[PDB]
């Protein structure tokens, strides 16, 4: 991940990110609303930077220095390049709200006023029909997947080699191939929570609130439809 | 060091992710307390025993039951999650959480933990259970239940106040091993 925005959500709150001047301007009901919308931007980096992690560090290495079929590391890593594209672009969406928020003169002090729209247009057309047959298709073949690999691991010393080398580094203690693949599943059933809990602090504005509750409903349909699609495969 | 999956399962009433939140952090929530959890990684030295313990939620899933048994892949431990505040997220557990814990992990370790002990003494809880002809669970039916449901051990513990945290994670170490 880029330096920069690692740097942004570095702080485990919007209240410890912000100056402690900036907040001292502000109502208790706005800090605790911005502290879930700081953590919704802050846990989408965090998945899309799993998402690089799959495509770059795992994928890309066992084409280029393993030499294996690309249909067996596409069994592994199923639809990563769509599921990167498809949060991607909905981070970039949320990290120039972020940008827009900024106060004249400063990098940290930020106050989001609307984050509603920006949901309601991912969660729904042809953003949430695209993230509905993607999560349909990678959870079916998760466990094919998951099968995949172990068997790979546990017969092949060249594969053994390759996933011991490349999750050594520190960073990806939580971050190996099965974590990962657990950790994208997961990522959509994070959304309700999150826009509950935004929701739950914003009342200020009714056209807000509503937005809010239209973004929810579509998550929770977008959830019950994946949920539906999902077959297990071996 | 041998890595060990913990699964924590339960309704939202007992607090799964403040439970597995104070553990990681080792510490309560002081600024803020996290909406979500994503996993850990936690290295844990149990009886000389040196083990990479792994934490997942199930919080979220709870509507989604073709979604929710994609997390149990490979468990060696359950934490089987209830509420001492809450007599019916108990009643759960026999007919909801165990036939489907046991459906997919047979032979997988369930510790049938009762988080918000301190809430036994809390007269705000003693109050509103009272209106719906009921009390906190005493220790004695956490007890009995986890007989009943065949589990490895029963805890208590209070994530408010991180009283009896650590010996629950020690205790799925201990469980996973075996």
């Amino acid at each position: 991940s880029m330096e920069m925005d690692e740097k942004d959500f570095a702080a485990d709150s919007w209240s410890l990110a912000v100056d402690s001047s900036f907040l001292q301007q502000h109502k208790k009901e706005v800090m605790k609303q911005q502290d879930v919308i700081y953590e919704l931007i802050q846990t989408e980096l965090h998945h899309v930077r799993t998402l690089k992690i799959m495509t770059r560090l795992f994928r890309t290495g066992m084409l280029e220095e393993l030499h294996l079929e690309p249909g067996v590391v596409q069994g592994l890593f199923p639809c990563v390049d769509e599921l990167s594209d498809i949060h991607t672009r909905f981070l970039s969406q949320l990290l120039e709200r972020r940008r827009q928020a900024l106060c004249p003169g400063s990098t940290r002090n930020f106050v989001i006023h609307r984050l509603g729209d920006l949901l309601i247009s991912q969660f729904s057309g042809p953003s949430a029909e695209q993230m509905c047959k993607t999560y349909s298709e990678f959870c079916s073949r998760h466990s094919k997947a998951l099968k995949l690999y172990k068997e790979l691991y546990a017969r092949d010393k060249r594969f053994q080699q390759f996933i011991r080398k490349v999750t050594r580094p520190a960073v990806l203690k939580r971050h190996g191939v099965q974590e990962c693949i657990l950790l994208v599943t997961q990522r959509i059933t994070k959304y309700p929570l999150l826009i509950s809990r935004i929701l739950q602090h914003s009342h200020g504005i009714e056209e807000e609130r509503q937005d809010l509750t239209t973004a929810l409903g579509l998550v929770k349909e977008l959830l019950s439809n994946v949920d539906e699609g999902i077959y297990q495969l071996e | 060091a041998i890595r060990k999956k913990l699964v924590i399962v339960g309704d939202g009433a007992c607090g799964k992710t403040c439970l597995l939140i104070v553990f990681s952090k080792d510490q309560f929530p002081e600024v803020y307390v996290p909406t979500v959890f994503e996993n850990y990684v936690a290295d844990i030295e149990v009886d000389g025993k040196q083990v990479e313990l792994a934490l997942w939620d199930t919080a979220g899933q709870e509507d989604y039951d073709r979604l929710r048994p994609l997390s149990y892949p490979d468990t060696d431990v359950i934490l089987m999650c209830f509420s001492i505040d809450s007599p019916d997220s108990l009643e759960n557990i026999p007919e909801k959480w165990t036939p489907e814990v046991k459906h997919f992990c047979p032979n997988v370790p369930i510790i049938l933990v009762g988080n918000k002990k301190d809430l036994r003494n809390d007269e705000h809880t003693r109050r509103e259970l009272a209106k719906m002809k009921q009390e906190p669970v005493k220790p004695e039916e956490g007890r009995d239940m986890a007989n009943r449901i065949g589990a490895f051990g029963y805890m208590e513990c209070s994530a408010k106040t991180k009283d009896g945290v650590r010996e629950v994670f020690e205790m799925a170490t201990r469980a996973a091993l075996q």
